[PDB]
């Protein structure tokens, strides 16, 4: 998978960071 | 340099942080344009050198609370602001902690994880306790 | 008036509830303004 | 299982850095916060999937 | 229809000047010597 | 049983190498979002039917009542633009919920 | 010092395809490793592009077709010149073209560019010409045959001046020049390119785009247009040069800039 801010968009971060998904799986 | 200010270059009014950019462009050319076709950088009409534009940093405020049927005291979240930018506007600190998600102000941060009880994002929770 | 207000207002209730809520973005202000023109150099001809 | 949180200011999108166009932009009321709510529901959503 | 509170501002112009008496306006009428709200609600009354 | 299985799951890795189109899902969902926001920041350049995109165009050489009429209509669009964004995200959720 | 010549030099004119020529920066705008959609008047793609060659005189002992006609001018007009010893020296531009109503002048002289905008009685054939090595070991222009007045000029320029001339050889048809006209709503602008290569017959195959040289606010309703070629009142000699002209259309095109923003590739969406 290969993957603004001025114009008042803006993405947020997910709650799980990719390490504690890593570690549920 | 380096400031946020309200700029017009040539008649391009508009609004950011200006920097000196290592972006060439060919003589003829004025304004830098960046894939969405917004304006990203601008050249100086009297020495001649590409400066980019930056927005003027922002984010949304969101404010962290235990209920109002528990207490007063509260903590805020400058989404994406880093720390370095708030003392601008609670910019006395005294609490001020620095994260993927912004800068968090008024609340501890404490080593010891507990179970997530208000969600901030980016592993980061907040909670009230001794 | 604080940030506790700024919350009772958005939500329109003396009292909130826990939780995490928004409020209006924050945003660092333009210190001055400036203006870059070329070089004035042709002037019209009063001399004349 | 999830997508991008994203979140927006409607007053910096239609009228970034104007006064004229935010006085003009309240005849229209409560509409950027109908979408800010929409969007922050949205963005919750990720995490809970 | 009836009115809360009412004034009659009274003066004399010039005939070409009768534009800058209209609401949102400039010109060293407009600008300096009398000037209507944006929101103005009201009669301009102008004769010869 | 062992052997077929330690041989599968070196399939699955040579095979996720190999194909561009294994994890199309979720490309497709990530180039449906960006697809979005870089439409919504591109409807800002759009008239509106106004004579120009940009405010200050507008302001600099106007008055109170013909500024008015003018961006009117940019705020007519533009709002116009994000109540779309907002409807396909909120669709596009239902697909990801 | 305005006089003509009798003879009808007025005779051949060919096609071709401009195969993917007259393609230009649109705006002055940086943008890089990334593709553009834009609509402007534009060069269509392999369109029939017309040839005004210079024929051999096999049989003749100088230049009896020598032809500079005016041709018309809408949405306006890519040029192109194979062109040794300086021999296309400026255009003629406007409506009448008589003096009865205004006209553009562009010329570059050996000293400068001159750019002038005048009701011009313009001679039937306007040229330039030369003194060649003449004892001093330099070349010095002395004819100057474009109009008999110049009654109303309310637009003038010349360029700071530079010293033309002829140097450095290789024997091969060896320069492309390219130049588009446009005039939009009161102001009239050329781009233009100059690129180097070896080739006997065509307007060559492959892909430049042209730079953004001069804008000019002329106000002036161009409908039509004529070059200007060089060398008192009869008989002279001629060197050797052939362009091809073209009329720009409407056209959404699209363009790849590469890393240094420079147009590298372009499609014609039609
Ligand atoms: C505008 O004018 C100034 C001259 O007054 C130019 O800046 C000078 O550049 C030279 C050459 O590098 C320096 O030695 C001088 O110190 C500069 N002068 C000043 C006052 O800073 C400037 O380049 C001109 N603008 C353009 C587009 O050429
Ligand atoms: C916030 O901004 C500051 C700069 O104002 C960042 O500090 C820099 O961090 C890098 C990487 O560690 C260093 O190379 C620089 O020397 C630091 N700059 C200064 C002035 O100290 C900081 O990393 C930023 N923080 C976040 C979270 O974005
Ligand atoms: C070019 O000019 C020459 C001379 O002016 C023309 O030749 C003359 O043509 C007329 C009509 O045929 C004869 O009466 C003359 O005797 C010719 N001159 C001589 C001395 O032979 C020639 O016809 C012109 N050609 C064109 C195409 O205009
Ligand atoms: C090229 O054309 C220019 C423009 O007409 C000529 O410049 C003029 O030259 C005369 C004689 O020296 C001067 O009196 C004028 O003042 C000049 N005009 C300008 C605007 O500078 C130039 O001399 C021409 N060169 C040649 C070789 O013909
Ligand atoms: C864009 O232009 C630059 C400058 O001409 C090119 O960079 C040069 O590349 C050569 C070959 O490696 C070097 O010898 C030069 O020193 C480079 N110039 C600089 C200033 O570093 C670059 O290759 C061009 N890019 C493309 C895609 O054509
Ligand atoms: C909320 O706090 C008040 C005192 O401020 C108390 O009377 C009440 O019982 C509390 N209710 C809940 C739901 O905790
Ligand atoms: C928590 O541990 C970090 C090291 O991981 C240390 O820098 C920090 O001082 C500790 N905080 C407390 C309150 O002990
Ligand atoms: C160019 O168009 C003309 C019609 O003006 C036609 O007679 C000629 O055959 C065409 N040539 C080419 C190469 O398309
Ligand atoms: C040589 O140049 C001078 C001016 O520099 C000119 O007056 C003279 O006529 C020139 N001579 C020839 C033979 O061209
Ligand atoms: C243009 O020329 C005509 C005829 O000579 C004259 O009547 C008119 O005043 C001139 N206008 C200007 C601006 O020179
Ligand atoms: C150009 O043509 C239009 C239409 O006839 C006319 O309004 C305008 O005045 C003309 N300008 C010149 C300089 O010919």
């Amino acid at each position: 998978v290969t993957l603004q801010k001025f114009n008042g968009l803006t993405v947020l971060p997910p709650l799980l960071t990719d390490e504690m998904i890593a570690q549920y799986t | 340099k380096n400031k946020c200010v309200n700029f017009n270059f040539n008649g391009l009014t508009g609004t950011g942080v200006l920097t000196e950019s290592n972006k060439k462009f060919l003589p003829f050319q004025q304004f830098g344009r960046d894939i969405a076709d917004t304006t990203d950088a601008v050249r100086d009409p009297q020495t001649l050198e590409i400066l980019d534009i930056t927005p003027c940093s922002f984010g949304g405020v969101s404010v962290i609370t235990p209920g109002t049927n528990t207490s007063n005291q509260v903590a805020v979240l400058y989404q994406g602001v880093n720390c370095t930018e708030v003392p601008v506007a609670y910019s006395t600190g005294s609490n001020v902690f620095q994260t993927r998600a912004g800068c968090l102000i008024g609340a501890e941060y404490v080593n010891n994880s507990y179970e997530c009880d208000i969600p901030i994002g980016a592993g980061i929770c907040a909670s009230y306790q001794t | 008036l604080d940030p506790l207000s700024e919350t009772k207002c958005t939500l329109k209730s003396f009292t909130v509830e826990k939780g995490i809520y928004q409020t209006s973005n924050f945003r660092v202000q333009p210190t001055e303004s400036i203006v870059r023109f070329p070089n004035i150099t042709n002037l019209c001809p009063f001399g004349e | 299982v999830s997508m991008t949180k994203t979140s927006v200011d409607c007053t910096m999108y239609i009228c970034g850095d104007s006064t004229e166009c935010s006085n003009l932009l309240l005849q229209y009321g409560s509409f950027c916060t109908q979408l800010n709510r929409a969007l922050t529901g949205i963005a919750v959503e990720q995490d809970k999937n | 229809l009836c009115f809360t509170n009412v004034y009659a501002d009274s003066f004399v112009i010039r005939g070409d000047e009768v534009r800058q008496i209209a609401p949102g306006q400039t010109g060293t009428i407009a600008d300096y010597n009398y000037k209507l709200p944006d929101d103005f609600t009201g009669c301009v009354i102008a004769w010869n | 049983i062992a052997n077929q299985f330690n041989s599968a799951i070196g399939k699955i890795q040579d095979s996720l190498s190999s194909t561009a189109s294994a994890l199309g899902k979720l490309q497709d969902v990530v180039n449906q979002n960006a697809q979005a926001l870089n439409t919504l920041v591109k409807q800002l350049s759009s008239n509106f039917g106004a004579i120009s995109s940009v405010l200050n165009d507008i302001l600099s050489r106007l008055d109170k009542v013909e500024a008015e009429v003018q961006i009117d209509r940019l705020i007519t669009g533009r709002l116009q633009s994000l109540q779309t964004y907002v409807t396909q995200q909120l669709i596009r959720a239902a697909e990801i919920r | 010092q305005c006089v003509n010549f009798t003879n009808r030099t007025q005779l051949p004119s060919a096609y071709t395809n401009s195969f993917t020529r007259g393609v230009y920066y649109p705006d002055k705008v940086f943008r890089s490793s990334v593709l553009h959609s834009t609509q402007d008047l534009f060069l269509p793609f392999f369109s029939n592009v017309t040839w005004f060659h210079a024929i051999h005189v096999s049989g003749t002992n100088g230049t009896k077709r020598f032809d500079n006609p005016v041709l018309p001018f809408n949405d306006g007009v890519y040029f192109a010149s194979t062109e040794k010893s300086n021999i296309i020296r400026g255009w003629i531009f406007g409506t009448t073209l008589d003096s009865k109503t205004q006209s553009l002048l562009i010329v570059n002289n050996a000293t400068n560019v001159v750019i002038k905008v005048c009701e011009f009685q313009f001679c039937n054939y306007p040229f330039l010409g030369v003194y060649y090595h003449k004892n001093n070991k330099s070349w010095m222009e002395s004819e100057f045959r474009v109009y008999s007045s110049a009654n109303n000029c309310t637009f003038e320029y010349v360029s700071q001046p530079f010293l033309m001339d002829l140097e450095g050889k290789q024997g091969n048809f060896k320069n492309l020049s390219e130049f588009v006209f446009k005039n939009i709503d009161g102001y009239f602008k050329i781009y233009s390119k100059h690129t180097p290569i070896n080739l006997v017959r065509d307007l060559p195959q492959g892909f430049s785009a042209l730079e953004p040289l001069v804008d000019l606010p002329i106000g002036i309703n161009i409908t039509r247009f004529q070059t200007l070629l060089a060398l008192s009142s009869s008989g002279w000699t001629a060197g050797a040069a052939a362009y091809y002209v073209g009329y720009l259309q409407p056209r959404t095109f699209l363009l790849k800039y590469n890393e240094n923003g420079t147009i590298t590739d372009a499609v014609d969406c039609a």
